[PDB]
């Protein structure tokens, strides 16, 4: 034992590693591995064939839109105009509140990053038999704002950038989409649940029918046109952030509107109960705790000078249950700065105390006291089923 | 064929490659496993105490899988804003992508504050998911299998929460297959439900009902990541999306 | 090059496929589609007892299904979700005869389990007037997957690497399918870790991307047959055929 | 020109160079890209809950710019007394004297001590500044949009009170710009609005409303510094300026 004099190491604690980092980075573990070098390994028939990647994913085509391309379209007319990112759309016709949509695997992979750049590529399949010949100009606009999005003709397009092809023999193409924009990388044109923050597309394609389709009697009027989008060569993204997309594995939404009443968040599931600074627990409280000072805090409700309001739940079944379920409250402020929630037999006596607490009363009155539920009633004590919505009840005074 | 090129139309003159960020940033996004390793959220819950838990008695199980939870907006009096506005995440955005997976994952629980008392984590490689549906955290009430309780021969690990309250854990590949599904899963074959989930982790507390009364409704968050082994497999398209920032407004 | 000339014969040359004693030709060339690399034996390590391809008949063309396909078809309409392995004998007994009676099944009458590489033509014959076009994609075990029945769409399978038809065309569409599955083989009967969701890999299936289109008075009716080659497969596990139950009937 | 000098007329010998104090105190001043990096106080605050927050809400939401918060002496009652009285500081006045910046920036956040509770911090470089207005620490509301909670992609992390109550951190440079502006910003054009701020990141606890009344008016600090990879561009002369020994005393 020779002694250790010197002076020790002066180190910073912090509480957790890095979330954020996930590369040239060592991170220390408690493995739940028995053997402490022990890795997943993988036996030459379970091979991962997929070398996952943004560019991988990018560079495979999905059908983004479905043009009809009828014999009677005119010279002139326009067939699509989709924005020249990768978040090309083709909404379902669903029945659900909240519509999904289709996106090019490009543009699924592109929504989780806040940026993108480079070409992208629109492959045509001009569906039709050989017999079928016509033309269409598949343009490019840079820098058109939804302003200009309108007075949009083929003619104002062949200014810029546009390819035309010739419908004939050979039925299919895949125009090359530029990336023109003063900005060297380009914003999503979504975002996580929040509008502002959301650009709009950096540039417009288009693809008017230059010379109208020409079919022969015997094959078929229309021709349909599929649009494939895919990441292009040059197809990359950078800074990750919060995906624009969510799965449809659960479409599910809930609306937080204010109408509705409800206990505080973190003070239910509750039950009715004792509780000693109230009536010297005499008397029924809602609590969320066996704990003794955990009753449940309520919201403070809007009443208007001159009425008065009391609660009654919306469904019955979700009530805590006492000797009977507990369906009628009358929430007034407890005097320790939180709100206590009174359950009583009916919508009447609920009214009656409502009348009184408004009415210049206190809970210590005994014109109130004898409203309240006494504590034999607290039976059985379950809990509510979560935090059920409270309808309010409001009646002049 | 599918990712078939018959004609390019090509117009432009070549863009400069920027390496995805690392010409700018400093740092290639090409890779997206090393995305995929960044945390993210994948739980939440508020402790519920129900029965009058012992020492043993584990406090809430979960499987524990990359697909992600079934998500858990939460009831519709009290729900968890995240999951109900930022909609799933991205680590399930691209398990969508894939049809198999055969890799370890990291969870690193993040435990509340106020509570001192320790806790252990067992991991259960033996169980089966059962069908999509309770694919979630599920509160465990009085004991009457063994699914309730510290086991012996299951790896664990025990955090003191008093020295710092954020277990970090490596759930590791454990089952008798090539590798697992990855999509939603509905159990065809009996035996397909070994095919889901890495296992089936456990958390409890070690407090006598006594203390357990601070525990209640205190929030454990918790994370997860595709812990670098993970190597997802087959190809498969996104089922249709639905785009956040065309979700409803509160509205006053 | 530009310079026909038919004479009885007819013009373009034939390609042809012989496996066992099965010759079946395209005029046309396949459209290929491979969704994963080719699979690795895997009799090593789940079976002692004897296993052995049988290529002299397993692997010979059988038709599994068949199906006009009308101009009345809308849009986006599946004209078959086959599953494969499953098809190949739950078409056999659906045309009322048992397993046994077909020589490329035979052995599946027996052997316990099966693992092994698949083939899959789907030729058609549409004229070449015609204007539509078909989509055969194959999706790894699609009956796991419960939210499918929203992916199950055209614009769901253009994703994934898929075969196409075209009915202008009359193209044949090729489709190799290696063995991927969480399991290694897959049992032919009702086995003792899993019953339901039997010899079940996953399922082609033929989503229309354009609906056949025509002349009023042209031809409406547009017929396909599918073919499927069963070629390196392997059976482990011999077994009793009293055993075997016909086929879920799908 | 600016810089010319027509004809010196010299009267000093040559005074010995003292390499800016390396030959008195041992350590150059000269570069002032090294003094930029001592940390400075950048903002200030009381936290106050207003709505009963669950997990997931932010506490607080402040833009991460080099430039300085726009100065918030505080309502006339309850003056801040350091943004009163030590008037902006080094860092900001500096970054008066340029007109582009283009890097990262440290921050080292300092919570409350009596709080045990864990808290997460958000990095969010989507979020447009909008304005000199509202380029200041903002205390959210009720969740309306994405704004006010935890987000699954964003980089992010957790700080563990009861550990240490000081996460430190790294805002690193995400923007689609050459470099950004650096003096007061009143935003011109719409997407100049994305070439000022590194992000916009966000603080908040994870405490359920039961424990966040713990929270309230508990001091914030937050500091910042320029983190090595930054560099400063175009020269610009300074505004005028306002000497401090010269502001008011407050009179008995
Ligand atoms: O706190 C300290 C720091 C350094 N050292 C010693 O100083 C030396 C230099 O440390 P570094 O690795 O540069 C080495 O011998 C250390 O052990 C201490 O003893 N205590």
């Amino acid at each position: 034992n020779p002694s250790y004099q010197q002076s020790p190491r002066h180190f910073v604690p912090t509480g957790m590693h890095s979330l954020a980092l996930g590369t040239n980075l060592v991170e220390p573990l408690h493995a739940l591995r028995l053997d402490a070098a022990g890795t997943t390994q993988h036996p030459v028939g379970c091979a991962p064939d997929e070398d996952m990647t943004v560019s991988s994913i990018a560079s495979r085509y999905g059908l983004i839109r479905r043009v009809q391309w009828k014999k009677d379209h005119a010279k002139g007319s326009l067939l699509l105009q989709l924005d020249a990112d990768p978040f090309v759309e083709q909404r379902i016709e669903g029945t659900n509140p909240i519509s999904l949509y289709w996106f090019a695997p490009v543009g699924v992979v592109s929504s989780m990053f806040m940026q993108w750049r480079g070409s992208l590529e629109y492959r045509f399949d001009i569906i039709a038999s050989q017999f079928h010949t016509g033309r269409l100009i598949v343009g490019y606009v840079p820098g058109l704002t939804a302003s200009l999005q309108l007075q949009m003709d083929y003619m104002k397009l062949k200014s810029s950038s546009y390819v035309v092809f010739d419908l004939q023999e050979s039925n299919s193409f895949t125009f090359e989409v530029p990336y023109v924009s003063y900005r060297p990388w380009w914003v999503r044109k979504y975002g996580g649940n929040y509008l502002p923050s959301s650009t709009d597309a950096p540039s417009t394609l288009f693809m008017y029918v230059q010379v109208p389709l020409i079919p022969m009697e015997a094959v078929s009027d229309t021709i349909d046109i599929n649009v494939y989008v895919r990441g292009g060569s040059s197809f990359e993204v950078c800074v990750p952030v919060q995906p624009s997309l969510g799965l449809n594995w659960n479409t599910d939404f809930i609306l937080r509107n204010d109408e509705e009443y409800r206990a505080k968040t973190g003070y239910a599931p509750y039950y009715a109960g004792v509780w000693h600074s109230f009536n010297n627990s005499n008397s029924l409280v809602f609590r969320w705790g066996s704990a003794s000072d955990q009753i449940a805090q309520w919201p403070t409700i809007s009443v208007p000078r001159g009425e008065l309001a009391f609660l009654r739940i919306k469904d019955g079944k979700q009530a805590a249950v006492g000797t009977q379920p507990w369906r009628t409250m009358v929430v007034w402020p407890s005097g320790h700065g939180y709100n206590i929630g009174i359950p009583t037999y009916n919508a009447e006596r609920a009214r009656q105390l409502a009348q009184h607490l408004y009415g210049g009363g206190s809970l210590t009155d005994e014109k109130a006291k004898q409203l309240f539920v006494p504590a034999n009633q607290q039976g059985p004590g379950k809990v509510s089923n979560g935090n059920p919505v409270w309808e309010v009840m409001r009646a002049p005074l | 064929e599918e990712s078939r090129n018959t004609t390019v139309l090509d117009t432009t003159t070549t863009l400069q490659s920027s390496g995805f960020g690392r010409a700018f940033f400093g740092e290639a996004f090409n890779d997206l496993k090393t995305l995929m390793r960044r945390y993210q959220l994948y739980g939440q819950l508020l402790l519920s105490v129900t029965t009058d838990k012992d020492i043993d008695h584990c406090m809430f199980t979960f499987p524990c899988l990359p697909q992600g939870l079934a998500l858990d907006i939460g009831s519709a009096g009290s729900p968890h804003e995240i999951f109900n506005r930022c909609r799933d995440g991205i680590i399930p955005l691209i398990a969508s992508g894939y049809r198999f997976y055969r890799g370890d994952l990291r969870y690193k629980i993040v435990f509340p504050s106020n509570v001192n008392s320790n806790i252990w984590v067992q991991h259960r490689p033996d169980r089966r998911l059962e069908g999509w549906s309770a694919a979630k955290i599920v509160n465990c009430d009085a004991v009457s299998t063994g699914q309730g309780v510290y086991n012996h021969g299951y790896a664990s690990h025990i955090q003191i929460t008093r020295v710092n309250n954020v277990i970090e854990l490596e759930v590791p590949f454990y089952n008798a297959t090539c590798y697992n599904y990855l999509q939603a899963f509905n159990a065809s074959s009996a035996a397909s439900s070994y095919a889901v989930s890495l296992g089936e982790i456990s958390v409890g507390f070690q407090a006598t009902s006594d203390d357990i009364a601070s525990i209640v409704n205190k929030p454990v968050t918790i994370y997860y990541s595709i812990g670098d082994g993970m190597q997802f497999s087959q190809w498969v398209g996104y089922q249709p999306m639905m785009i956040l920032d065309q979700l409803p407004a509160p509205v006053v | 090059m530009d310079n026909p000339n038919p004479g009885p014969d007819g013009e373009g040359e034939v390609e042809l496929e012989k496996d066992s004693n099965v010759v079946l030709t395209t005029q046309r060339d396949p459209s290929t589609s491979i969704p994963a690399p080719v699979s690795v034996k895997w009799s090593r390590w789940t079976s002692n007892d004897v296993v052995d391809d049988y290529a002299t008949i397993t692997s010979r063309w059988y038709q599994i299904a068949e199906f006009v396909w009308s101009k009345d078809d809308p849009f986006d309409k599946e004209l078959a979700r086959l599953i494969l392995p499953r098809a190949l004998l739950s078409s056999i007994e659906a045309n009322s005869d048992a397993i046994c009676d077909v020589p490329n099944t035979i052995p599946f009458k027996v052997h316990a389990y099966w693992r092994g590489d698949m083939e899959v033509r789907v030729q058609i014959n549409s004229n070449k007037f015609q204007v539509g076009q078909l989509q055969a994609t194959w999706y790894y075990s699609d009956h796991e997957n419960l939210n499918i029945s929203s992916k199950r769409s055209v614009y769901g399978f253009s994703q994934m690497d898929h075969a196409l038809i075209s009915a202008s065309a009359s193209n044949e569409a090729k489709l190799v399918i290696p063995f991927k599955h969480v399991y290694p083989f897959l049992p032919t009967r009702i086995v003792p870790d899993w019953t339901t969701g039997i010899l079940d890999m996953g399922a082609l299936n033929i989503r229309v991307i354009a609906p056949l289109r025509m002349s009023a008075t042209g031809p409406t009716t547009c017929n396909v047959v599918v073919f499927i080659k069963l070629n390196n497969s392997e059976f482990t596990g011999t077994s009793s055929g009293k055993f075997y139950a016909s086929q879920i009937r799908a």
